């Protein structure tokens, strides 16, 4: 928030590891369906991670899970 | 132009 | 994506094992894209023009989901 | 200096930090165009 607010200097050298490191606490603090979206909007890998592997069921909704591996 | 505006921000 | 930018590419003038095969997978790339629409080669965009997916405009689905982690905690 | 030194900053944030917060800096960022 800082940095998105001007108050210092803009690197994105560390802004990356800001971003990155985010998305690991928050999947480690097991905020999956909020993760949901993000996966969904930006395109990841995490994705399988968390859509089919903690939320909705393989079994069901198959092609987009086949499309995606 | 882009539907998200691109602005430059001040670095180190 | 340095095939693309070379612009100088011959398909014969490619050398070495593995040939055939990225050969055969380039013209039926090529095939694709005649026939459908939809791109399946890179393409290249100046910075003014940033797409969903690059590390610029990570920031708006980030936020989203920043407000969505305060809401949680707020609850 | 270089491993010592950090740059400074204000405490703009104190407001910001509250969802209702992000959500005006969403709006005013989104629609920053």
């Amino acid at each position: 928030i800082k940095a998105r607010s001007g108050v210092f200097p803009f690197g994105e050298s560390e802004y990356s590891l800001w971003e990155d490191h985010w998305i690991y606490c928050a999947e480690k603090l097991q905020h999956w369906e909020i993760l949901t979206e993000l996966a969904k909007h930006e395109g990841f890998t995490d994705l399988l991670l968390e859509c089919g592997w903690r939320g909705a069921d393989w079994i069901a909704d198959r092609e987009p899970l086949e499309q995606s591996v | 132009m882009s539907r998200i505006p691109d602005m430059d921000l001040i670095t180190v | 994506r340095y095939i693309q930018l070379n612009d100088k590419f011959q398909f014969t003038d490619m050398r070495g094992q593995y040939a055939q095969s990225a050969q055969a997978w380039l013209e039926a790339a090529h095939k694709t894209q005649s026939t459908t629409k939809r791109r399946i080669s890179p393409l290249g965009v100046g910075i003014e023009s940033i797409q969903r997916g690059h590390r610029r405009l990570r920031w708006g689905s980030m936020l989203d989901a920043m407000r969505k982690c305060m809401r949680r905690r707020e609850n | 200096l270089r491993l010592l030194d950090s740059p400074q900053s204000t405490g703009s944030i104190s407001q910001y930090l509250t969802s209702q917060g992000l959500t005006q800096l969403y709006n005013t960022l989104m629609s920053a165009d």
